[PDB]
């Protein structure tokens, strides 16, 4: 009679149906991807429209509902996650303003070609075509000219666009009794309510700051020793004190060094050992492959997968008839219906893949018995964060010496070890300042800290002296640097990869400490280990129904932040570091200028 | 979708045993009349499987 009883029948009349609305349009989804034609995309208007006006609408009637008096937890999360309007709260003119920005935005950077000083007949878009030269070309002339010109091309239209979206977006927070939105995409780590586990919105961007403040050296002892391995290629270009250039590294944006390994080794000589010239000599199929992936996954104290799991997912290359995205995902239908769909080749890439995907499948799973609003995550970096841990331990020369891949010669060298750990660390080191830069410049940009007219003022400086970047060539109060990356063309959230890999390594330490295991964080495994696994397990439970806080503290024992398994992880990759940079100058000042 | 199958969702009370109701009633969860149609805090207390 009372509002408890009333809330609670709500939820059960919209979970009967949402749970039976949803489906369809997942399968649709899952059919339209996989057999990519011109009924699916047409096939899915109508059920992307009936799903969310049914969501609209039960949205709208979860609100007579008082917040104050519900008592128990579950019902109050529930309703709460059932109150989020989103862009509803926006006016009709407003919110058809908005779309048609976003549209606008997203069609431009779709589009988009480079002018060339030289023959103009050639065109270079945002196709492969045109990264190559940002990632493989070793010559001059090229990848800053063709840094120039995207950010000239399509970098002098996306400004406009971008001065409406910013106040448009804060307005919409506003009024979602948000400060900005910023404040709006923090509010996902807010949780309220828990004794002891409670967890403010604010206190997460100090959460970030100090997180920062503990790889200042470790980075700069690998930006010292990219640079002083790019003197020999550039010893005319390349300032030894000063910063790298914003070109010439191994991404468009710097983002990923993973293209700067073949400038930047240790020892050339090692033969880099890889068992993907293997599998030919003895017979392996994409099949086999995913049968070890499951074996090894139910060998630490996973539940079997469903027969209709391997009847419903792809694991290879459709002959004819059909056409696939060529993209890896992972859906859960709904209903107790789990697939993969990606193509997988003979290669230990797509091995990792594939390791990566059944995480996903696992955690997916793993909280099917929640009433349809908790079978999400406490927070967002929970469900990258799973596939991780079991892709790196699958991925460890022990784990690849159990399956009869190596033969039992060669147990172990040093030089491998140093060159696997620099080749690992560019790619998380050299990506978490970019992240922070960016989550920071766009942070005090919503904030309003950030005036428009000073825009092409705040987001380089910082990259001088966060990221220790600097600019070739000037840039004035009329591009708009950051509105170029696809992540930030629409409303994606960037902290999330900031977040995540601190999960990556806080999870795996916890689990290798529980596996009697005394050795390097980087060369441990929880393979053939019930107890150690377990614990992933019990708290792959929960979801969004009980803070993040809580689930973190049991499952690591650490309740906030506490990121140190990187040092103990790239151990030996810091001392070797630290030996090399003594006669050199470690760090950067923001003086500098190459032009 | 086999939407032929359907199941009880809300009562009053539970069932004694061995006991068997095909009332279609419309299941009131507030503290106002229904007066037979479906609107709020009242709906049907059958539902499918599909
Ligand atoms: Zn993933």
């Amino acid at each position: 009679s009372l509002t408890e009883e009333n809330a609670k029948t709500f939820l059960n009349n919209f979970n009967q149906e949402a749970e039976d609305l949803s489906y369809q349009s997942s399968l649709a989804s899952w059919n339209y991807n996989t057999n990519i034609t011109e009924e699916n995309a047409q096939k899915m208007s109508e059920a992307a429209a009936k799903w969310s006006a049914f969501y609209e609408e039960q949205s709208k009637t979860a609100q007579s509902f008082s917040l104050q008096e519900i008592q128990t937890p579950i019902i109050k999360r529930q309703l709460q996650a059932l109150q989020q309007s989103g862009s509803s709260a926006l006016s009709a003119d407003k919110n058809k303003q908005l779309n048609t920005i976003l549209n606008t935005m997203s069609t431009i950077y779709s589009t988009g070609k480079v002018c060339n000083p030289k023959n103009p007949q050639e065109c270079l878009l945002l196709e492969p075509g045109l990264d190559e030269i940002m990632a493989t070309s070793t010559d001059y002339n090229s990848r800053l000219w063709a840094w120039e010109g995207w950010r000239a091309e399509v970098g002098k239209q996306l400004r406009p666009l971008y001065e409406e979206y910013v106040v448009l977006k804060n307005e919409m927070a506003r009024a979602n009794n948000y400060n900005d939105y910023g404040d709006y995409w923090r509010g996902d780590y807010e949780a309220e309510g828990a004794d002891g586990y409670n967890y403010n919105r604010n206190q997460l961007i100090e959460d970030v700051e100090r997180t920062f403040a503990e790889i200042k050296p470790l980075y700069e002892h690998l930006h010292a020793y990219v640079r002083r391995k790019l003197m020999d290629t550039y010893p005319s270009y390349i300032s030894p004190t000063g910063c790298l250039p914003a070109h010439l590294l191994g991404d468009m944006w710097g983002r990923f060094w993973t293209n700067l390994y073949p400038l930047t080794v240790p020892f050339a000589q090692k033969p880099n050992i890889d068992v993907t010239d293997a599998m030919m000599n003895q017979g392996w199929d994409a099949e086999r492959i995913f049968q070890e992936a499951e074996k090894f996954f139910v060998s630490v104290g996973l539940p079997h997968m469903t027969q209709g799991f391997w009847a419903n997912s792809m694991l290879t290359e459709p002959a004819d008839g059909r056409k696939v995205v060529c993209h890896p995902t992972a859906w859960d239908l709904g209903h107790g219906d789990f697939r993969i769909k990606m193509c997988t080749k003979v290669t230990m890439d797509n091995f990792l893949t594939a390791h990566h995907e059944m995480g996903h499948i696992q955690y997916d799973m793993a909280y099917a018995r929640q009433p349809f609003l908790l079978r999400n995550g406490a927070n967002e970096g929970f469900h990258e964060a799973v596939g991780e841990i079991m892709s790196l331990s699958a991925a460890t020369p022990k784990h690849l010496k159990s399956i009869g891949l190596l033969p039992s010669d060669f147990q172990e060298d040093s030089e491998t070890e140093i060159n696997f750990l620099l080749k690992q660390a560019l790619t998380i080191v050299g990506t978490l300042p970019f992240t922070y830069m960016l989550e920071k410049w766009r942070w005090m940009v919503f904030r309003g800290e950030i005036p428009k007219e000073q825009w092409m003022k705040k987001w380089w400086e910082m990259k001088r002296e966060i990221v220790g970047v600097v600019e070739p060539l000037p840039h004035d109060e009329t591009y708009c640097d950051p509105a170029s990356l696809f992540h930030v063309s629409n409303d994606y959230s960037f902290i999330r990869y900031y977040t995540r890999t601190i999960y990556q390594f806080q999870f795996q330490e916890a689990l290798c400490q529980a596996a009697k295991y005394n050795g390097s964080l980087h060369k441990c495994d929880i393979s053939n280990s019930t107890e150690a696994g377990q614990k992933l397990l019990k708290m792959l439970s929960l979801g969004n129904s009980e803070p993040w806080t809580k689930a973190l503290e049991n499952v690591v024992g650490a309740r906030n932040m506490d990121v140190k398994p990187l040092l103990n992880y790239f151990q030996p990759l810091f001392d070797w570091l630290k030996e090399q940079n003594r006669n050199s100058f470690v760090g950067w000042n923001t003086e500098w200028s190459p032009y | 979708g086999n939407y032929n199958y359907l199941y009880r969702l809300f009562r009053k009370s539970n069932l004694k045993p061995f006991e068997r109701d095909i009332s279609t009633e419309i299941y009131q969860a507030g503290n106002k009349p229904c007066n037979g149609v479906a609107g709020f805090n009242c709906y049907f207390p059958l539902r499918s499987y599909s």
